[PDB]
């Protein structure tokens, strides 16, 4: 006979001792640890909502891949990669570039609190997640690897990260910021319970939802399963907030954990906004990215907010105007410099969903319209030249995205300038250049793109120039998704 | 010589990087960042004129003033505004 | 027009037909591409710092630590596949064996040895976790990192495997304190001061080269042959055949660190002055490995027999890895 | 360390012995075994070529279902079989009721050899065709279950071989003169060697390609899989056959062969070829019936024949030119007689399906087209009620299937009629007529759907009668597939 | 026209949404639907005959078989996914005891006891795999048959389990004949006598119900004692482990045939009269089965008290089973 | 009374189940057989006449002869031609 889990689990945490051969501080670095002077016994109260044991694991996790792999084997030669829409095909070669060797690096963050959490519950966990993203990782590396003979934008999957491609430079921004260079008690609250538990658990949630109404279920199965696996993880932000709140350091868990959401935001407005109201059909889109954030990432915040005795971040209102516009400009800076990346950008412009999006965002028209207004009517008047760029966008210094925001008969884009050390930065947002000036230690000299521009580190310093820096050849270098096929209903 | 400077053209979704010269006009300048603009996706207004203002204190330069002469720190974002 | 390949571009002209594992396990860390500046944010954050100087800065030198290979090739599918068998096994045991009382039938001396030499190695056991789990977080490459990665897990499991039997051994003897007298005799019993003094000092070589030395090439093949190889021989002596089997199936996990512990030696060998370095980092732990393996044996029965097999055995470890 | 298959393998199957408490015959009663005067020692030189253990057999089937039923729950909520063109759900319907329990029965024509074999090694492999059946069985209830909320003709799957349903008698009167009423020697070579091995391996195989391009991934996966197991089993006829052959029993065991592969055949022609060269659409069509089966049927059983020392049938040439014919007819039947089935027959005939039909079997529209001529004239002009019929078709005693064959301008329909104690039998072809003769004893007394009728079995006499009588109500009756959809294309 | 179905009709108005288990194993034999002609032939075929004799003129009745159940609600997914554990499990224990080198240290009377009473076992565990698989041919009823199925593959197992270690049996000691004297020692040893005669007499018994049970409910429990339980506990206290931990894994084979037996058995004394028919053919068999344990445990150490604790347990099982 | 035959009318692909009376004449039997195949699948054909011949040796009846004078036996095969 076997026991009963409840029975043995407290013993496999139960792992904390008395160093004396070396400090306790020694042994747990603060820089590593973030203990932040809360005792070895206080940290003991950790205690993770969702349990699991090896043997559970990798009896479980076994049958997700058999699974997960089989679908895969199964599909594959039926080539459903090459039917696929365009927007489509361009949504995941985005994804598992920005996301592949990200998903890996992940990895790493979990082996901080595994080796560094003063929490013992903390520790086993966190070992399960570096177990988790190592999976992801590689899954998401075999998976595309199909498709590397159907073009070498596949290949930026493994690529991308390694690139100084603009976007990729935003994604190691965030992450790195949020996951890599991080005490364990940070990286559970800003990447576990702020970006796992606050954005992608759900997001991975509409994107197998998606990939299936696509008719593309390996890529649904994919998602899926990886999805089945964040919970387990996810949850170690949990218990951190809760002992630091416990204790007198409610304001420090609060800016981390406003810091973490505004950063995940911004990502997630390039990356995700774009997709769900531009590059999927228009009878594919069950609501607007909106819609989706006010139903299934800003009212758990609220609420996960709520029941740990955190407050909503001093942004709150502001953050909700702008799942009116943000995205919608993040969408139009990357279809307008589409060279500049390696998927191909589905303009999503066409008369029907243009009144779509009306329906959605009402006003659209009336500001958005207008600036696409002048690129179809170039499109149509043989004029494309004029809907590619000659120069760089202005990038916010933190989310090294571009400073964009409303256009049209209800222009109102703003910088955020700051000067710090005789050094002039630009922040795309409010939130954006405050999380600058809490920490700027933490990013005092670093550089986005175009002050590395500006600093003659781009040569030659003109467009060719800054697509060799890039790593960016004709090939991977994206254009408009359909070939511009939506431009007939202009003609 | 060359100088930078954001363009933060009126009606459009974005600021740019514009370089101009620290011998341009104000009037000048509003055409080289004219340039990455109108037409590109930003409307023409014959009936109007571009002027040129700081953006973070909204102090409108003389469509005269050369760059030079308007105390700009390099990078400086400025407003490209339709007006009379 | 860039042609599209017949393989991620960084494996293209391979000559062979890269694996599997070649595909998702290479070339993956990217805080390796800017020594100057390893992540995207100010370079003099102290976590800069800490790579800069326990990755970049390590004696133990290599132009290329991304061509390092693991001799088994694990991947998580592959990992989890193993392990499930493996588990199926331990688990087997534990179920039947505790079907026909294999617990009621240990002498009381022998309860004892337990509580005092097997149970509280869940704290050894968890203290290699976590020192696998630092040289991951800290590796150049990302092969190696994986390995540091499964091998933490193996740790992991360990600890459950005893974590498990401590439960067990408590429900049949509640009288011993099983499950929780083992943090004092893990912090004040003379036979684990050894171990104790080896792994708390061992924790702190931020290095990542020490820490590979430190944890992988002495500290481990110590514990092994202590916990596992000597107590596991007496344990079947002594009439438990549970912990005899439990024992030898964890060597298993063993060998195969051990295993790319190994290549990696190799592969470091290639270059000029590493001998010696991993030589002189193993000269200043293996006497602590001594002092672990002393005090441990010493106190078991046999204990100077037990001490001499252990000594020689985790030697010849490093012996035949060339050191 | 474990040992290698190689070194104890012949151990699992030294399992004879002398017999002292009852004799060998009692043991092995020459009815169920069919030693047939072969010794035991002699039955022992039986060495099966594809050798397999009880943990490689529970490992590897394990992982088999694992993907099999993963890709059933991925594809699930799709509910692809809704947007499936009718000829292809027809099929599905088709080969579940008519498979389904056959495939279960099976497991029990196994267990015969299982039990009363006297060659060791035929025992043990065929303990795991018992197991292989018990799957095929399950597994094939399982999946068409998921659609029984569809139709009701998907609950067929289970009470098809129940029923008094024509092709069902059809179906059993084959199945049980091959594995169900055969001794153990018989068995392995009427079913393993002659059905599996002859038909059915290769079957599933172009089965699950075709499945596969009509975009159907989850019967793709079932057919495959199941398809896998098949050698497992039919290797089991071989080794049988070389003992006969090795011994003095050269005739016998090539009169079995005859057998088998005659009453395979005409299975085969009613369930297989009107649904390759009618059901499947035009464009999915890689090659005909016919090239099917004189590439990848034909050929094979002359090889196999060969190599074993036997001779082809004396049917052979008149089986070859009949790829012409039999399938035609039996399709004309089927869709002609659709409320006698249980799925809805593609009439396959438009225009462009004639002249496919014409290019793969030339003079096609001169013979079977005119039948066919006559009834797209009657839909066009408003006459359906023609198009169905008002009396039963003569069935073939043996094959309990219509006889059939060549019509219009090369009118060639014959009854190979017999008179046997003063009953008339009648028969669709001269082989049909044989394999009565050479063991009257065997049919004698069996009698068909028209003899029942006949003899006041079904009540009322009449086609309403006929119809409660072989269990067909309103809503599984068949009617044409695509609804006369392509009777358009001659208005 | 008629409404689909939510589920099979008949198992339609079940109360209860239908489990897998019911969905693909209930009511699948169609020989059942016309006893008077059972196979769509010649009614006067020898083997219509031998269905009619043996199935339907069984003198155990019920009128409605089909409502079996089995217990353990085994299908063939989950048949392969218990076993496969099972199987790493003992497999595992092979691999392992193996490296080790168990069999070198067992003695010399213990090997000569493995020629003699284990080794040969491949002959009647093969027999039971073949009575066992005759049950499932004539059962009346699809769920019935399934759990012969699978336990004709536990037979299978057990045979293979003893084949593999008769060969590493016979490579550590060459000399015994380990694989070339068990059919001499089935045949002629009076130790196995007592069991041959058993199940060659319950092989020829061809009715349904006599064979569930003279090979289920009297030879098995008696083998099982015998050959696994007596055996197994001697095997332990001889120093054989592995044999002592192979035979209680295949006990938990045996154990689950025991439950469907006994369902069936329950089952059947619904009708009246059958626990009389049932106690009939005990009481015929029981006989032999005495004279079986008598032969194989009296010729074992301490024979007479493994012969009173044989008789003892497996007659404990029908007991139970309210006969 | 009735009495049973097996129509294997010229043209058609298939034998059918065709009751006829033992009072009928070739004439009528030929008339009872062409219902189920004439018009269904099988071109009626004016300038001839319907004949009927025993299918197995090939023996033709008169166009009168009655059921009853033919000495067939219950569900004969007989063909079913075109001529004059
Ligand atoms: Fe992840
Ligand atoms: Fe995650
Ligand atoms: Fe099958
Ligand atoms: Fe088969
Ligand atoms: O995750
Ligand atoms: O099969």
């Amino acid at each position: 006979s076997m026991l009963k889990r409840e029975d043995w689990y407290d013993l496999t945490r139960t792992t904390n001792w008395t160093p004396k051969y070396v400090t306790e501080n020694e042994l747990f670095p603060e820089e590593m640890s973030g203990a932040r002077g809360i005792s070895m016994e206080a940290w003991e109260k950790y205690d993770e909502p969702y349990k699991i044991t090896y043997p559970e694991y990798v009896s479980i996790q076994r049958e997700k891949d058999s699974g997960a792999y089989s679908i895969k084997a199964a599909l594959e030669r039926d080539g459903f990669v090459d039917r696929a829409d365009p927007g489509w095909v361009s949504t995941m070669q985005l994804h598992f570039g920005a996301i592949a060797l990200e998903e890996y690096a992940a990895s790493t963050a979990e082996a901080r609190m595994a080796r560094f959490a003063k929490a013992p519950g903390n520790r086993n966990m966190a070992t399960f997640g570096m177990m988790d993203e190592n999976r992801h990782g590689q899954i998401q590396l075999y998976f595309p690897y199909a498709n590397v003979k159907r073009s070498r934008k596949w290949d930026w999957a493994h690529k991308a990260i390694h690139t100084n491609e603009w976007a990729a430079i935003a994604a190691r921004s965030f992450f790195d910021d949020m996951m890599m260079t991080r005490d364990s008690v940070a990286v559970s609250i800003m990447l576990t319970f702020a970006f796992e538990t606050g954005f992608t658990n759900m997001q991975f949630l509409g994107l197998a939802a998606d990939a299936a109404e696509a008719g593309d279920h390996t890529f649904a199965s994919l998602i899926s399963s990886i999805q089945t696996d964040e919970s387990r993880h996810a949850q170690q932000g949990g218990p951190s907030l809760k002992i630091l709140v416990e204790n007198g350091k409610k304001d420090e868990a609060q800016q981390m954990v406003d810091v973490a959401i505004w950063r995940s935001w911004k990502l997630f407005s390039v990356l995700t906004g774009p997709i769900m109201d531009y590059y999927t059909p228009l009878e594919s889109r069950n609501q607007s990215f909106k819609e989706f954030m006010l139903e299934w990432i800003v009212a758990q915040f609220e609420r996960q907010l709520l029941d740990l005795g955190l407050d909503k971040p001093w942004y709150w209102d502001q953050f909700m105007q702008d799942l009116d516009e943000t995205h919608h400009g993040m969408h139009l800076g990357v279809w307008y410099w589409r060279p500049t990346v390696w998927w191909d950008p589905a303009a999503g412009v066409s008369p029907e969903e243009r009144e779509w999006l009306e329906e959605k965002y009402p006003g659209w028209n009336d500001t958005w319209g207008q600036c696409w207004d002048v690129i179809t009517d170039n499109l149509v008047n043989g004029k494309p030249e004029l809907t590619v760029p000659e120069t760089l966008p202005t990038i916010c210094n933190m989310c090294n995205l571009p400073i964009a925001h409303t256009p049209g008969n209800k222009w109102n884009v703003k910088d955020y300038q700051l000067e710090y050390e005789g050094r002039l930065y630009h922040f795309g947002s409010e939130a954006d250049r405050w999380c600058f000036q809490i920490d700027p230690e933490r990013y005092k000299n670093h550089t986005n793109l175009v002050d590395r521009f500006l600093k003659g580190e781009i040569q030659p310093a003109d467009l060719a120039g800054a697509l060799m820096y890039m790593s960016l050849e004709p090939g991977v270098m994206g254009d408009d998704a359909h070939d511009y096929e939506w431009v007939k209903a202009y003609q | 010589a060359t100088f930078p400077i954001m363009s933060n053209f009126e009606r459009d979704f974005v600021i740019q990087l514009v370089p101009v010269d620290t011998e341009d006009t104000m009037d000048q300048v509003a055409e080289k960042c004219a340039y990455h603009s109108i037409n590109r996706r930003v409307h023409p207004q014959p009936e109007k004129i571009l002027r040129v203002r700081r953006h973070e204190d909204g102090t409108l330069f003389p469509r005269g003033m050369i760059v030079s002469d308007a105390g700009l720190r390099p990078t400086e974002t400025l407003d490209i505004i339709f007006m009379d | 027009a860039l042609k599209p390949l017949k393989t991620w571009s960084h494996l293209a002209g391979n000559r062979r037909r890269p694996s599997e594992y070649e595909v998702v396990s290479t070339n993956l860390h990217y805080f390796t591409d800017n020594p100057e500046r390893p992540w995207e944010l100010d370079s003099n954050l102290p976590m800069q710092t800490w790579y800069k100087k326990y990755c970049f800065d390590s004696p133990l030198k290599h132009d290329d630590w991304n061509a390092f290979r693991d001799p088994d090739q694990l991947v998580y599918r592959t990992y989890n596949l193993l392990q499930d068998g493996q588990e199926s096994y331990v688990q087997g045991l534990f179920d039947q064996l505790n079907d026909r009382g294999h617990d009621q039938m240990l002498t009381r001396e022998w309860v004892e040895t337990l509580a005092r030499f097997y149970t509280p190695a869940r704290y050894l056991f968890h203290a290699l976790q976590m020192g696998s789990v630092y040289i991951h977080q800290i590796a150049p490459a990302s092969t190696i990192t994986n390995c540091a990665t499964y091998e933490t897990a193996d740790h992991l499991r360990w600890l459950t495997h005893t974590a498990y039997r401590t439960r067990e051994l408590a429900n049949c003897y509640p009288d011993v304190g099983f499950g929780k007298r083992e943090r004092d005799v893990w912090e004040n019993d003379p036979a684990w001061q050894g171990f104790r003094e080896l792994i708390e000092k061992a924790l702190i070589a931020w290095d990542w080269g020490e820490a590979f030395t430190a944890i992988n090439l002495v500290t481990k093949p110590a514990v092994e042959e202590a916990l596992l190889q000597q107590l596991g021989s007496l344990a079947q002596s002594e009439g438990d055949t549970l912990l005899g089997l439990l024992a030898q199936a964890q060597k298993r996990d063993a060998e195969r660190h051990r295993r790319w512990s190994s290549a990696l030696v190799k592969m470091a060998l290639e270059k000029e002055g590493n001998r010696e370095v991993l030589q002189k980092w193993v000269a200043k732990w293996e006497p602590l490995a001594d002092k672990a393996i002393e005090a441990y044996c010493s106190a078991l029965p046999d204990g100077e027999n037990a001490i001499v097999e252990a000594k020689s055995a985790s030697r010849y470890v490093r012996q035949m890895m060339g050191l």
